[PDB]
């Protein structure tokens, strides 16, 4: 899975 | 399905 924090973007 | 919790959001 991934997630999306503000401008930023991270994934696990 | 997508979960969204304060600022971030993820996808699964």
């Amino acid at each position: 899975a991934v997630c999306e924090c503000g401008p930023t973007r991270e994934c696990k | 399905e997508c979960r969204e919790y304060g600022p971030v959001k993820v996808v699964a």
